[PDB]
């Protein structure tokens, strides 16, 4: 049966989704707080060619 | 005396399956659970984690606090300074008081 | 990563979090004036309508 | 307090003046949370009238979800407008009187003196 | 004027005393409460007189309306109170106490 | 009249101790007559005369336990020479619990009114010097 | 005040003869009329705390 | 410490509700005690201010 | 009870406090509160028994009492001051009488004596009107003249309906009477905060309100009047356990639920004024209030008293009670903390 | 931080949405995996701490801990499986749903950067342990004991959230990287005092102290093997680390407000490692070490040096393993004879040999057997004690003597003597609490061989 | 047959059904194109943005 197999171990996705979710909602918070990046007095630098950003 | 049912009577859980593991009556279960405990404790976590851990590199500037405290002493001594000075802050940035 | 993200993440962090103690501070102040002197716009107090006085010619003229 | 401010409009959720705000994501967190009390609620009316709860009702389970967000999204839109019109009379307030509200001019800690408590 | 009405607060604060202070019956606490409204009735009707404000003369009327509508409803309640321990005793409503 | 019961801090503890002494025991009778009323009116008596004996005991027992308080504080304010200590006045609310136990007849009562005055009379004392206020008025 | 409807719909209820100023039969006057009016006409504008 | 802290506090409070609760269910009595709210609240204000 | 009675009563029930909230005029407030306690009588004493009769007197000489002293401070603050709404230039005996009076009312201590017993006597859907609906008018008289009101007077009030609804409320079996000592201490809150922000006390008002009627829901569920009775829920109605638990928590004043609010946010305000001892005290003493309900939830969910063998049937047959509601407010007073922003400004 | 929660709330549909039968199994899994997911925290290549957002971080105090309580959810669970076999499917989801939220409100407890939600949180979890407690223990005290546990905590966190507030409105923020920089000497007077009262009082009730300590063994001994496990483990070590957070602001009337609680604290460790002398309630025994041991961190973190915070979370670690250890084995002879009483069942070396050796290293763990981590964190206290007075060693000391004794006297008369011949119903071990004990110990070991870990922000 | 007392609710009210499929798509159609209009408004209320 192929219903009676997915009814249950369908369950199986939750856990990794929330993962991945919460993966994704640290790379927005890490987005909202980029109001320092290259302007710390401490790892100031001079920008690279074609590194358009010192990290997300 | 009001209605209520006996306290019931201990039961010996080997006694019908004597491959017991303590998880469940359901034999299939008992197995698969033990099988899932066993290897997502012992084979992913104590070990994936333990080498995870044992391979992270200058936990908490360890290391790196070593080789700087090498160079130091090491410009230090060939610079005739001493290896520490009394006062982690130059007088010069200080402003003590005009006590009268 | 790291570590310069974790260390200006910080930095910013500070920034609101001061920012938001100042701004509270100021807020408690500016209600306590505001209370205190009357100003606006906050805690104005009703008074009686103006509009619903009668500027007539009364039957009486001291009035 | 903020009732008796000048152009408060008697009984009204949205005064017009708020359409400057920027309005709030559709996939906000808390819409996203009252579509969660919205479902929960579902459940739980299929619980107490004992009904299969994940299974029945899925149209009064939508109804709720959808009327929850609603309510949210235009609740949430009023109260960004107050605490924006909250932060407008603040700042106006400090602006007018400023000599109630001055600068700090604040030391550094060359100059300050902090004792030292030791630890022994 | 600030004698009367000195002399009809005092008699509101009477007539408030004995609604407070019970006795056996009630109808004589619901007299008490008729006498607070004369009172008033007359308080304001003085006041609005005294000011030539007879844009507030239909206040006292409004206030006697509603006394009558409480008194009859206090009427009512006696009723039934009567008929369930045949007296309108106030010692006898004292169930409540669980 | 309040400036009466205000005369307890127109000098520091340690002086005026009489006065200290005869203000708490108006203070307490006071406080003895308002729970008489209640108690009277409800919970009444079999007589009015076993009314009034309610009530003069009460207000008798309230009245020594405020006698007890301030004469034990003012005498620690004389004796070790510490008028600003709140552990004087803890001492006085203790003496006045121990007192409403000799009333009551019962050594708990003593010593929970003992561990309870103290603390609340030692607590009006720091607010009393930190400035702290009670019924405070709305400034926000 | 509390639930401002009339002044929503804009209607009078019971405001038109709250205070001894406002308008009475047959353009009669109350007493101290004019000095309600200054008084109410000072406190416009300012609120309750400015106006004590 | 049990007799000190929770069986004091426990005696404490079901003593005090045993005074606050065990009325008598009688409207004459509470209309006293409001009158000697009444009178306090005036004496209050009077000595507070006049 | 025929349509045409019932449509003119409710409507007029209905009716009273909103001439209250919507005038401006003192006299209309004061015939809007005749009008909800002159139509709210009948539906206490429909049933037509001695508790109701006595309830309804008790209420009524009260209700009565109270608007006649309050039509006394309206009458006085026209003869002063020419004008019917009050005034910063109002007396302080005048105001001070007034608040006495809404509280007799509103049913705070030391003048509740009168609402755990008229509770009692009544039936319950009524006890729900007059524990929230009947709350509002008083609260919005209060809210009006908010800047005018004496904080030591309401402050004593305060503290002395949380000792109060705390210490009766800890040794009542009936159920009733325990939501009347709640509605008492949630109402020392309510006007703790008053005359320093009266934006709290209205949200404290619509938190204990959808939090009371979902209780009350679930007594009228199997018409439950008593601490054995609701222990028999495991057997009647077992899906109402956890909203049950939850909503007392709640009403007691426990994280991570929606009934923590006011009391915080309550607090913090109070503190802002620097009312120290005032918010400490009351604190301590919600943590007595918290603690019957938490005997409740003991005897109703956390543990299974006996049952009998008539409840079977129970079983047997079929419910159409609660409705939408219940669960919507039940789930909207406990898990709406997350929220808090938007309930408290 | 949300990649380690956000797993967590997801095993709860996991829970409820699974078959009956595999219930258990997946929960057990993703339980073990999150554990797993938890061990990022410990890539710390620097000196500055981890902070993901303005709510959540995480310092070398809270990953320790947030480990521990990602790790004990499983073993929760497996320990759980042999009581509620008999209770219907819904009771069991009920179960794990508490243990799941009893996790994610712990995990958040300790990210925390601002106080606030920390104690909110603090208070969560309340509910779900006095649900366990009450609804899933076995005698009539139960409910005193549930009583008792909320009352104690909730009369000494009031005046905590009142301090917090004043604390607020005096400084603008609870945040604990701003009340770290943002600091001033605390002027010393009665008002700062009672601060600093209604500051820790809350965490010493939890800790807890010795004056105040009777819901613990009532708890212990009513609740539970999950309960009892989750309590002593975390919900002690909560106290502890909101002391050590909150001691930033109270300088320096922790110098002269500390002599009490210090005091309490070490004489107190004393009465109660002799009161697990004479005690029948193997359950209290353990209750009362456990108050013996949180002494010790209580006293370390009130003279606040290097030394004492390290020794203080190293304590607390090792504490907490071992404790949920000695519980679980207890609670292995409980289900053969259904008695908490340790002189009933006295020679069971002669039936379960191996079952034994696991009481041996705990009881050895239990007392400072080195290289043990239960003893660098006795040893470091003791030495930042001596720094502290010179004449602390003798009450160590004879601490010391007392905890060899009782756990001597456990392992003997438990396992070694005579075999009560009438315990025909001694069934073998489960290889379910054998991998009990087996997760408990390994981890004590790794500890053992990297302590660098559990050192804290001072190390 | 199974019960003897013919149910409520055995076969569905349709009424109610439509009524709430209709609400729901209508009030998530306001809604939308709602929010839109408003993002477009405060756009165009500050220079497009
Ligand atoms: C996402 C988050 C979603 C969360 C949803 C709630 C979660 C569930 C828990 C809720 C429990 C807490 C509720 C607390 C609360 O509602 O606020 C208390 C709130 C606090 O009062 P307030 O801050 O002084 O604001 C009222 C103004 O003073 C009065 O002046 P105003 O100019 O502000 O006018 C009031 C305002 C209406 O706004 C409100 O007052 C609250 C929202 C009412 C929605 C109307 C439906 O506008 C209207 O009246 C609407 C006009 C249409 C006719 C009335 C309907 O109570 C009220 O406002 C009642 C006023 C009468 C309302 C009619
Ligand atoms: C925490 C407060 C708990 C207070 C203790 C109440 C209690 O004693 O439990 C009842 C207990 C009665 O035991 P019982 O007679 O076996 O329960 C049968 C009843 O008819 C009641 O159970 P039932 O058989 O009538 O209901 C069947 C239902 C079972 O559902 C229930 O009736 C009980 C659900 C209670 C909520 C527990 C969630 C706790 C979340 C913590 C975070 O089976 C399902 O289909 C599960 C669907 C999900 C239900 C909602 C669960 C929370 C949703 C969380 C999100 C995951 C889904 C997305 O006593
Ligand atoms: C922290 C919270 C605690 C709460 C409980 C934890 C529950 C989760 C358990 C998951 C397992 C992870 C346990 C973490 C400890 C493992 C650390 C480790 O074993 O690796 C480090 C160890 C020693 O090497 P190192 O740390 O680099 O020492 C340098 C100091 N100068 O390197 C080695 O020794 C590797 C040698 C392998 C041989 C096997 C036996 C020894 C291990
Ligand atoms: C205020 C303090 C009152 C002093 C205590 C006196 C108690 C008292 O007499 O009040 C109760 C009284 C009704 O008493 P009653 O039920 O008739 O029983 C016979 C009384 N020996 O109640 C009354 O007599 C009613 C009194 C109301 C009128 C008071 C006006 C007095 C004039 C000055
Ligand atoms: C002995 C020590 C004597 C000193 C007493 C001072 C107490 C002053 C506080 C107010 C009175 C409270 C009295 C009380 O506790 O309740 C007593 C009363 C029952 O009366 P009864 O049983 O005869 O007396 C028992 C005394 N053991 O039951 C009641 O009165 C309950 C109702 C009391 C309500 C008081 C509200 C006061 C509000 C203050 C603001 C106005
Ligand atoms: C800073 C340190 C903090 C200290 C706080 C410590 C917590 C103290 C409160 C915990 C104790 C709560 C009450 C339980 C006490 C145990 C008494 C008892 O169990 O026996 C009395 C009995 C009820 O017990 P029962 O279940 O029937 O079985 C035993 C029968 N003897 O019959 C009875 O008498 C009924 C029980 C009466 C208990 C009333 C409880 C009063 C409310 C508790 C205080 C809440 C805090 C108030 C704020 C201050």
């Amino acid at each position: 049966t192929l219903f009676q197999l997915l009814r249950e171990h369908w369950v199986h996705i939750l856990v990794p989704a929330g993962f991945v979710f919460g993966c994704y909602l640290d790379r927005k918070d890490d987005e909202k707080l980029t109001a320092f990046r290259n302007k710390s007095m401490l790892f100031q630098r001079e920008l690279r060619p074609n590194e358009e950003v010192t990290w997300k | 005396q009001w209605q209520e049912d006996p306290e019931p009577e201990d039961e010996n859980v080997y006694a019908k399956n004597p491959d017991f593991h303590g998880y469940d009556s359901d034999p299939v279960v008992d197995v698969w659970n033990m099988r899932a405990v066993f290897f997502f404790g012992f084979s992913i976590v104590l070990v994936f984690g333990t080498t995870f851990v044992a391979y992270v590199p200058d936990y908490r500037m360890q290391e790196w606090a070593r080789r700087e405290a090498e160079r130091l002493v090491k410009y230090r001594e060939v610079n005739g300074l001493p290896i520490m000075e009394s006062n982690y802050f130059d007088p010069s940035k200080i402003q003590l008081p005009e006590d009268d | 990563d790291g570590p310069e993200k974790n260390y200006e993440k910080t930095l910013a962090i500070l920034q609101i979090e001061s920012e938001k103690a100042e701004l509270r501070l100021k807020e408690q102040e500016v209600r306590r004036l505001m209370r205190a002197r009357g100003d606006g716009p906050w805690y104005q107090f009703p008074t009686p309508e103006k509009e619903f006085i009668d500027h007539s010619p009364k039957a009486t003229p001291d009035n | 307090m903020m009732n008796g401010r000048p152009g408060h409009e008697p009984l009204k959720f949205l005064p017009d003046e708020a359409r400057s705000l920027p309005p709030p994501k559709l996939n906000d967190p808390r819409l996203v949370y009252m579509g969660l009390l919205g479902y929960c609620t579902g459940l739980m009316d299929n619980m107490l009238r004992m009904r299969p709860v994940m299974r029945a009702g899925l149209h009064r389970q939508l109804l709720f979800v959808t009327s929850f967000v609603f309510a949210g999204y235009f609740y949430l839109k009023r109260q960004n407008y107050l605490y924006a019109v909250k932060d407008h009379d603040m700042f106006g307030y400090i602006k007018l009187h400023p000599e109630d509200f001055p600068e700090k001019e604040k030391k550094t800690y060359a100059e300050i003196l902090e004792p030292f408590h030791p630890v022994r | 004027m600030p004698s009367t009405f000195f002399n009809l607060t005092m008699a509101f604060s009477l007539s408030l005393l004995g609604t407070l202070m019970f006795r056996s019956h009630l109808m004589s606490t619901l007299l008490c409460l008729e006498g607070m409204v004369l009172s008033l009735f007359i308080m304001t009707s003085v006041t609005s007189l005294n000011s030539n404000s007879m844009s507030s003369m239909p206040i006292p009327i409004t206030i006697l309306v509603f006394a009558a509508c409480e008194a009859a409803v206090g009427l009512a309640l006696l009723v039934k109170v009567s008929n369930t321990y045949g007296t309108d005793y106030v010692q006898n409503l004292n169930l409540l106490q669980c | 009249v309040k400036r009466f019961f205000e005369s307890y801090h127109e000098v520091p503890d340690g002086t005026q101790c009489h006065r200290k002494t005869y203000i708490t025991t108006a203070l307490g009778g006071i406080c003895g007559i308002i729970g008489s009323a209640y108690s009277v009116s409800l919970n009444p008596a079999d007589s009015t005369l076993e009314a009034v004996a309610r009530v003069g005991r009460y207000t008798f027992t309230a009245a020594a336990i405020g006698a007890m308080f301030g004469l034990t504080t003012c005498v620690s304010a004389q004796v070790r020479e510490k008028p600003d200590d709140p552990l004087n006045y803890f001492i006085g609310g203790c003496a006045g619990g121990l007192t409403l136990g000799a009333r009551t007849h019962s050594y708990g009562t003593a010593a929970m009114g003992c561990v309870y005055m103290g603390t609340a009379a030692a607590l009006f004392k720091i607010g009393k010097l930190e400035g702290w206020e009670l019924f405070p008025t709305p400034k926000v | 005040p509390f639930l401002d409807i009339q002044k929503k719909l804009g209607i009078s209820l019971d405001r038109h003869f709250m205070f001894l100023s406002a308008e009475q039969p047959y353009k009669n006057a109350a007493r101290c009329h004019a000095f309600e009016k200054e008084w109410i006409e000072c406190a416009h504008g300012i609120g309750g705390t400015r106006a004590k | 410490l049990e007799k000190t802290i929770p069986k004091s506090t426990s005696t404490l409070h079901t003593n005090m509700t045993t005074l606050t609760t065990n009325q008598k269910g009688l409207i004459k009595l509470y209309f006293m005690s409001f009158l000697i709210n009444i009178i306090l609240i005036i004496i209050l204000y009077s000595i507070n201010l006049e | 009870m025929n349509p045409i009675t019932l449509a003119i009563i409710y409507f007029t029930i209905f009716l009273g406090p909103v001439i209250t909230m919507s005038s401006t005029n003192l006299m209309l407030m004061w015939v809007g509160l005749e009008f909800s306690l002159l139509a709210i009588i009948p539906m206490l004493i429909n049933k037509k028994n001695p508790r109701s009769t006595e309830a309804a007197t008790k209420y009524f000489v009260t209700q009565a009492t109270a608007s006649m002293i309050i039509l006394l401070a309206i009458v006085l603050n026209y003869k002063q001051l020419g004008t019917w709404m009050f005034q910063q230039q109002t007396n302080g005996l005048i105001l001070n009488m007034t608040l006495m009076a809404l509280s007799m009312k509103l049913g705070l201590a030391p003048f509740h004596f009168w609402l755990p017993e008229v509770t009692q006597g009544i039936p319950l859907h009524m006890g729900l009107i007059l524990l929230t609906w009947q709350k509002i008018a008083p609260l919005s008289i209060l809210i009006q003249i908010y800047p005018l009101l004496n904080s030591t007077i309401i402050l004593m009030l305060a503290i002395t309906s949380i000792f109060m609804g705390a210490w009766g409320g800890l040794n009542q079996t009936q159920m009733r009477k325990i939501m009347a000592y709640s509605s008492i201490a949630h109402m020392g809150w309510m006007l703790a905060i008053l005359p320093y922000n009266p934006s709290l006390t209205l949200l404290n008002l619509m938190i204990y309100i959808i939090l009371t009627a979902p209780m009350f829901m679930a007594l009228m569920l199997n018409n439950s009047m008593t601490i054995n009775s609701i222990s028999l829920l495991w057997n009647k109605t077992p899906a109402m356990l956890t909203m049950i638990s939850l909503m007392l928590l709640s009403l007691g004043g426990l994280p991570p639920l929606t009934g923590f609010l006011p009391k915080w946010i309550i607090i913090t305000e109070l503190m802002k004024n620097n009312c120290l001892i005032m918010a400490t005290l009351m604190a301590m003493m919600a943590l007595l209030n918290l603690f019957f309900y938490t005997r409740l939830i003991y005897s109703t969910s956390l543990t299974m008293f006996p049952t009998n063998n008539n409840s079977k049937m129970m079983t047997h047959q079929t419910k159409t009670k609660p409705n939408l509601m219940f669960s919507t407010l039940a789930i909207m007073s406990t898990m709406t903390l997350p929220l808090a922003p938007q309930l408290i400004t | 931080m949300l990649k380690i929660i956000l797993p967590s709330l997801m095993l709860l549909p996991l829970t409820w949405l699974s078959s009956p039968k595999k219930t258990w199994t997946n929960v057990t899994s993703y339980s073990f995996l999150i554990s797993l997911t938890s061990l990022t925290l410990l890539w710390q290549t620097d000196e500055n701490y981890k902070n993901f957002s303005n709510m959540f971080s995480s310092d070398p105090l809270s990953t320790p801990l947030i480990i521990l309580t990602a790790w004990l959810l499983p073993l929760m669970l497996m320990a759980s499986q042999n009581h509620l076999k008999k209770d219907n499917n819904v009771l069991q989801k009920l179960y794990i749903s508490m243990l799941i939220s009893l996790q994610i409100l712990l995990i958040m407890t300790f990210s925390a950067t601002e106080l606030i939600m920390f104690y909110i949180l603090f208070e969560a979890t309340l509910i779900p342990t006095l649900i366990i407690i009450t609804r899933w223990g076995n005698q009539t005290e139960r409910l005193n004991a549930g009583i008792y546990f909320l009352f104690y905590t909730l009369i000494g966190s009031i005046p905590l959230l009142i301090a917090l507030i004043l604390i607020q409105n005096h400084v603008g923020t609870l945040n604990l990287m701003i009340l770290s920089f943002t600091t001033h000497t605390l002027d010393a007077s009665w008002s700062n005092n009672l601060l600093w009262l209604a500051c820790m009082m809350a965490f010493l009730i939890k800790m807890p102290l010795y004056g105040v300590h009777l819901w613990l063994p009532k708890a212990h001994v009513e609740a539970p093997i999950a309960g009892s496990m989750i309590l002593a483990a975390i919900l002690l070590k909560l106290g502890s680390y909101g002391m050590i957070r909150i001691s930033i602001i109270l300088d320096p009337l922790t110098k002269y407000m500390a002599y009490p609680f210090i005091l309490l604290s070490l004489w107190g460790m004393i009465m109660t490692s002799s009161i697990c002398l004479r005690q029948t309630d193997l359950k209290s025994l353990i209750a009362y070490s456990s108050v013996s041991h949180m002494a010790l961190v209580i006293a370390s973190i009130m003279i606040q040096t290097p030394w004492s915070f390290m020794g203080a979370t190293m304590l607390m670690i090792a504490h907490g393993l071992t404790s949920s250890l000695l519980f679980c084995l207890a609670n292995s002879n409980y289900e053969r004879i259904h008695s908490r009483t340790m002189i009933m069942a006295r020679g069971l070396q002669m039936v379960f040999p191996l079952m034994a050796t696991w009481w041996l290293m705990a009881s050895l763990a239990n007392l400072a057997l080195p290289p043990s981590i239960n003893l660098m964190g006795e040893l470091f206290i003791t030495m930042s004690l001596f720094s502290w007075s010179n004449f602390t060693i003798i009450l160590m000391g004879i601490n010391i003597i007392i905890t060899g004794m009782y756990s001597m006297y456990m392992i003997i008369t438990t396992q070694r003597g005579k075999l009560t011949n009438h315990m025909i119903n001694l069934q073998p071990s489960h290889t379910r609490e054998l991998t009990l004990m087996a997760l408990h110990m390994i981890p004590l070991i790794l500890l053992t061989t990297s302590p660098k870990l559990i050192t804290g922000l001072t190390m | 047959k199974f019960y003897v007392r013919e149910p409520v609710n055995a076969k569905p009210n349709w009424l109610a059904v439509g009524l709430s499929v209709g609400a729901s798509v209508f009030m998530w159609i306001y809604l939308i194109q709602t929010h839109n209009e408003d993002v477009l408004e405060y756009k165009r209320r500050n220079g497009l943005e």
